[PDB]
RNA sequence: GGGGCCUGACUGCGAGGCCUGCAAGCCGAGCAGGGGCGAAAGCCGGGCCUAGUGAACCGGUGGUCCCGUGUGGAAGGGCCA
RNA sequence: CUGGUGUUGGCUCUUGGUCGCGCCUGCGUAGGAUAGGUGGGAGCCUGUGAACCCCCGCCUCCGGGUGGGGGGGAGGCGCCGGUGAAAUACCACCCUGGCGCGGCUGGGGGCCUAACCCUCGGAUGGGGGGACAGCGCUUGGCGGGCAGUUUGACUGGGGCGG
RNA sequence: GCGUAGGGUUAGGCGGGACCUAAGGUGAAGCCGAAAGGCGUAGCCGAAGGGCAGCCGGUUAAUAUUCCGGCCCUUCCCGCA
RNA sequence: CGUAGGGAAACCGAGUCCGAACAGGGCGCAAACGAAAAGUCCGCGGCCGUGGACCCGAAACCGGGCGAGCUAGCCCUGGCCAGGGUGAAGCUGGGGUGAGACCCAGUGGAGGCCCGAACCGGUGGGGGAUGCAAACCCCUCGGAUGAGCUGGGGCUAGGAGUGAAAAGCUAACCGAGCCCGGAGAUAGCUGGUUCUCCCCGAAAUGACUUUAGGGUCAGCCUCAGGC
RNA sequence: GUGGUUCGUGGAGCCAUGGGGGAAUCUGGGCGGACCACCGCCUAAGGCUAAGUACUCCGGGUGACCGAUAGCGCACCAGUA
RNA sequence: AGCCGGUAGCGGGCGUGGAUCCCUGGAUGUCCGAAUGGGGGAACCCGGCCGGCGGGAACGCCGGUCACCGCGCUUUUUGCGCGGGGGGAACCUGGGGAACUGAAACAUCUCAGUACCCAGAGGAGAGGAAAGAGAAAUCGACUCCCUGAGUAGCGGCGAGCGAAAGGGGACCAGCCUAAACCGUCCGGCUUGUCCGGGCGGGGUCGUGGGGCCCUCGGACACCGAAUCCCCAGCCUAGCCGAA
RNA sequence: CGCGGGGUGGAGCAGCCUGGUAGCUCGUCGGGCUCAUAACCCGAAGGUCGUCGGUUCAAAUCCGGCCCCCGCAACCA
């Protein structure tokens, strides 16, 4: 899709880069201040998982967190027919 | 990363005891080279189902034999050879001893693997052993009538 | 200016006023506790006097009855310094 | 630009840290001499093996220490006996640095290939790189390339000076 | 060249299209991106470039390589040799 | 809302707070002879808060779009440059020499070469200046086979493009285009503010102020109620 | 590492979540504002659910709503010239 | 009882055998536009296939059909089938997300999750049966109003920002599933009391509930939709109506 | 304030390890050699080895606070 996980649906979120000058008030620290707050994207740790399923090779773009979910989907094996677009089946219709 | 193996792998051993290893090894060398599968609850159950599926037949192959091997040491088959004295004109081999058991009491044998090198001439008294893995000794007398 | 013992460069307050746009700044007798010097009358809450200074917020430190998010604590605060 | 991690694996070689058992080294005349602290302290040690030799390995204030093969055929040592604080047998606790084994471990250097990357008119394949690079999260840094701002008042105008 | 009204532009061959490609655009395969979207070999679109068969006169108030006159060619389809 | 206040609070209460304190002080509590009133609730009016808050006005800021039919660059494809002049290399011939270099003739026809039209410019001067024209006219002048001019078809843009570089150009004003929007931005500034009568009637000083042509407190005017 | 909540790192829990590690199924689990015990309240990681609510291109009603410089930009062939 | 629109006129017609006109449905509906056979400089240009028409093979016209995507079927889609494209005043949820301005400068802060961009839904959308609140052995889904309250707090503790429980009201209903055990169909196989995916059963709760056993006698009596069906009622033209 | 390390002769450095030498360097003095002087060689002088209070045979060689400089990032209402 676009920098998203095919398995977890995890997609890049928006977070703030907060620069802080000061000693922590919990350290005799008159206070923490804030010099800047700007926008940044956090990107899911995406990786290629390339598996040979029954006929041909099948390539995923999964979050590294959900990698074994591929190999547990690799378990389900029946319907040894058409093209490398088997994931259509390996996908949600497995999990649904 | 617990995988069940298929064959020896020399420290990370043999034919199907389970062991876990670094996940990179598994998903790039061990499962891709088709010599292990991770221990999914189903595969973890399927193996245990096939551990006994063999080990009962193993406990049965060693029950099929020692059932016969137990009802064999209670008989005695005679061999009435045209034999003159203390020496057979013909001979007795395994194949013939098979024939003896096959119709003196009605039991079949290999007949091979019966401790018979150089089939036995020479009327007398003999006790030979048999197979499978645990095995059975059998006695048989060679006699003479016309 | 020189000796002699002493530490009131005290704690709790403060009638009444100077000054003053506010906020400050200033003088102050007297009462209570406990003391110091004096025979005592009396003096003493720093220095002959007028400059030597910095609201509040934010924290630090030392104590203290106070608060402690269901309750006993603890965290963290307030109060005095 | 960078450390730590994820993706990220194999075989090794190598050291560091800690801990526990075992083994240990320490020496100016100096109860008799080349004893680490202090406590215990009338005696040990040898039966299958005691001094001296055989040579080995280790340390050396090179004096001596010390374990192993043995020749070995049995006394070797102890204290009182102080011209040193202490007393050297012995079994311990423990400091010192060390070796070893084991556990826990961090740092290095290799080789490998199968991730990942690049390639190959040909590919569930070949060649090259190679667990690096890249990319995800995170740590610190350089950073006018860019962004947002600040840059006092009085004043014979303003500035400059004050 | 203005107001009202009527008339007036005739093509197989001239120009462009039932041809070709160029920059560029678009774009199955594919790749990427919070979304909108961005790229992208092939293919397709794209012309004042490539390709392709018409020359001289007459005629009308106003059209003519266009209607007419003469000579002259191009494609398709179907027949025969 | 009001009937209870003091205290940072624990609390206590006609008081409480600090305090050893029943010294002290702070802030609190207290009928006018059935009427009137604490307090509240509507209505009206003055003023303040918050909102575009008396009206009109910026230079600018940001969001999403629209623009290279002007101009700048480059890509694809076509086109144009009268006519004259100078005369490179190289050939060729001859002289030369050991063989050469080289010298000389003829031929040849090179060049961000020369004079100069078209075409592209815009040097000086004059005119023009509610113009013929929001850049023009005349005289003169520059280049004119090259880094040349040009028709058509294309791509690149707003903190971006393009730029033989002037901060030039990006649709007649570019030290950051245009349109719509946030938007009634903000303006301690300038301007403006509408019937009539009646009584009163100022100040331009002081204190503090990133304050000095702006404010807050005081002063001076006015009104109500009380003495 | 951040967002949300009144919460701007604060004693900062709760609900979300990009990265790393990574469970259990009643004697299991989350919460009562850090943390520990006690005492309590709830059942996470699957999904749908009318009505009460918002708006007004449209139709109708009502006006101490305008009356052609007003009232929508447009009472008229206006998003027109 | 008149009618052939704004609109008369010329030149002609229709209407008590009920015209014009108004309501409901139906038919025709060139081209463009999501535009969908293919192109394209919207409203133009060029086709394949089946049938038709003309003398009709070339040319042309006519009717029909042919975009792409997703999904379920199935023989790897050679096919069929339903669905999706786009528009919509404002409202709605999500994904992104400013600045002037205020702070009498400005950076945290504010303006504000606003303006705006994008995606989706509908006549509403969101949310919704508690891993909830929070001190009363206490409430009970969600949305909205009123209050709580400018309180609790948040805060260069600056300018500023600002809840919730509770209480009163509007409306008011809660329901499916995954999992255990049972059946099964096809599968794969290192055939098995195994694994597994598709379906059917079962079962859905916090005082804990369910499953499989064990005992009990449990019952269809009662319950009953948000789904379908009929109906009154309403909307889409009208009519009577004193003096 | 808190942590890392320092303060030995008139200047600095080894001894801060496993408590039993306080030395090195340049500088200054007497002396020899060189015309000489620097050089070179010889000898001698200067140290409480930052403070106190100890563990002990002894300690500058261990500790604890101290005290100054240097060192450490850090920090500021
Ligand atoms: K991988
Ligand atoms: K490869
Ligand atoms: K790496
Ligand atoms: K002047
Ligand atoms: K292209
Ligand atoms: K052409
Ligand atoms: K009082
Ligand atoms: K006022
Ligand atoms: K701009
Ligand atoms: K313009
Ligand atoms: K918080
Ligand atoms: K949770
Ligand atoms: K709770
Ligand atoms: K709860
Ligand atoms: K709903
Ligand atoms: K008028
Ligand atoms: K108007
Ligand atoms: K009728
Ligand atoms: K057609
Ligand atoms: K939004
Ligand atoms: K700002
Ligand atoms: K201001
Ligand atoms: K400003
Ligand atoms: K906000
Ligand atoms: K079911
Ligand atoms: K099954
Ligand atoms: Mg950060
Ligand atoms: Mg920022
Ligand atoms: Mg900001
Ligand atoms: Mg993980
Ligand atoms: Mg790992
Ligand atoms: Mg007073
Ligand atoms: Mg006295
Ligand atoms: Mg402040
Ligand atoms: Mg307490
Ligand atoms: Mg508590
Ligand atoms: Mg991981
Ligand atoms: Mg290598
Ligand atoms: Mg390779
Ligand atoms: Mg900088
Ligand atoms: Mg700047
Ligand atoms: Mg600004
Ligand atoms: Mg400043
Ligand atoms: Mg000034
Ligand atoms: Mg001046
Ligand atoms: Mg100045
Ligand atoms: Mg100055
Ligand atoms: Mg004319
Ligand atoms: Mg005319
Ligand atoms: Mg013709
Ligand atoms: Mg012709
Ligand atoms: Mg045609
Ligand atoms: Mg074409
Ligand atoms: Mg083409
Ligand atoms: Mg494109
Ligand atoms: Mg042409
Ligand atoms: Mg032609
Ligand atoms: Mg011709
Ligand atoms: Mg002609
Ligand atoms: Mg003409
Ligand atoms: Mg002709
Ligand atoms: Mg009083
Ligand atoms: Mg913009
Ligand atoms: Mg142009
Ligand atoms: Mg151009
Ligand atoms: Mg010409
Ligand atoms: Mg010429
Ligand atoms: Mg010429
Ligand atoms: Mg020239
Ligand atoms: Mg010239
Ligand atoms: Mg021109
Ligand atoms: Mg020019
Ligand atoms: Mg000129
Ligand atoms: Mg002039
Ligand atoms: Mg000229
Ligand atoms: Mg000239
Ligand atoms: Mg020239
Ligand atoms: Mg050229
Ligand atoms: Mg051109
Ligand atoms: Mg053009
Ligand atoms: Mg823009
Ligand atoms: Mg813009
Ligand atoms: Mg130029
Ligand atoms: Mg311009
Ligand atoms: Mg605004
Ligand atoms: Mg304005
Ligand atoms: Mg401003
Ligand atoms: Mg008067
Ligand atoms: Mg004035
Ligand atoms: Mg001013
Ligand atoms: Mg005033
Ligand atoms: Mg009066
Ligand atoms: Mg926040
Ligand atoms: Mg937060
Ligand atoms: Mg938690
Ligand atoms: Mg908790
Ligand atoms: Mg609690
Ligand atoms: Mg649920
Ligand atoms: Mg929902
Ligand atoms: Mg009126
Ligand atoms: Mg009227
Ligand atoms: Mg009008
Ligand atoms: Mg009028
Ligand atoms: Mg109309
Ligand atoms: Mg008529
Ligand atoms: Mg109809
Ligand atoms: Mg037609
Ligand atoms: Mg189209
Ligand atoms: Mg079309
Ligand atoms: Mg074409
Ligand atoms: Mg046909
Ligand atoms: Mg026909
Ligand atoms: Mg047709
Ligand atoms: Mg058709
Ligand atoms: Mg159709
Ligand atoms: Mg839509
Ligand atoms: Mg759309
Ligand atoms: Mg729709
Ligand atoms: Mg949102
Ligand atoms: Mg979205
Ligand atoms: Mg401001
Ligand atoms: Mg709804
Ligand atoms: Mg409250
Ligand atoms: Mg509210
Ligand atoms: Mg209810
Ligand atoms: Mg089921
Ligand atoms: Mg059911
Ligand atoms: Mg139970
Ligand atoms: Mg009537
Ligand atoms: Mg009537």
């Amino acid at each position: 899709m676009s920098k998203v996980c095919e398995i977890s649906g995890k997609r890049p979120i928006v977070a703030n880069s907060i620069q802080r000058r000061g000693k922590a008030k919990r350290e005799g620290g008159v206070g923490k201040k804030t010099t800047g707050i700007s926008k940044r994207r956090q990107y899911p740790n995406l990786q290629k998982v390339r598996v040979r399923v029954a006929g041909q090779e099948i390539t995923f773009r999964v979050a590294a967190s959900h990698i074994p979910k591929v190999y547990e989907l690799v378990e389900r094996a029946k319907g040894l027919k058409l093209e490398g677009l088997s994931p259509k089946e390996i996908k949600k219709e497995l999990l649904k | 990363m617990k995988v069940i193996l298929l064959e020896p792998l020399e420290n990370l051993g043999d034919v199907g005891q389970v062991v876990d290893v670094k996940p990179g090894y598994a998903r790039n060398y061990l499962l891709p080279r088709g010599l292990a599968v991770l221990a999914t609850e189903s595969n973890l159950k399927a193996l245990e189902a096939r551990i006994r599926a063999q080990a009962k037949r193993l406990a049965e192959r060693k029950a099929e034999a020692e059932r016969l091997k137990e009802i064999l040491e209670n008989l005695t088959l005679t061999i009435p050879v045209r034999a003159g004295e203390t020496k057979i004109y013909g001979s007795v081999t395994a194949k013939d001893i098979a024939e003896a058991l096959s119709r003196q009491h009605g039991v079949t044998i290999d007949p091979k693997r019966l401790a018979l090198e150089k089939p036995i001439k020479e009327l007398g008294e003999y006790v030979l052993t048999y197979k499978p893995h645990p095995e059975v000794p059998i006695q048989l007398k060679v006699s003479v009538v016309a």
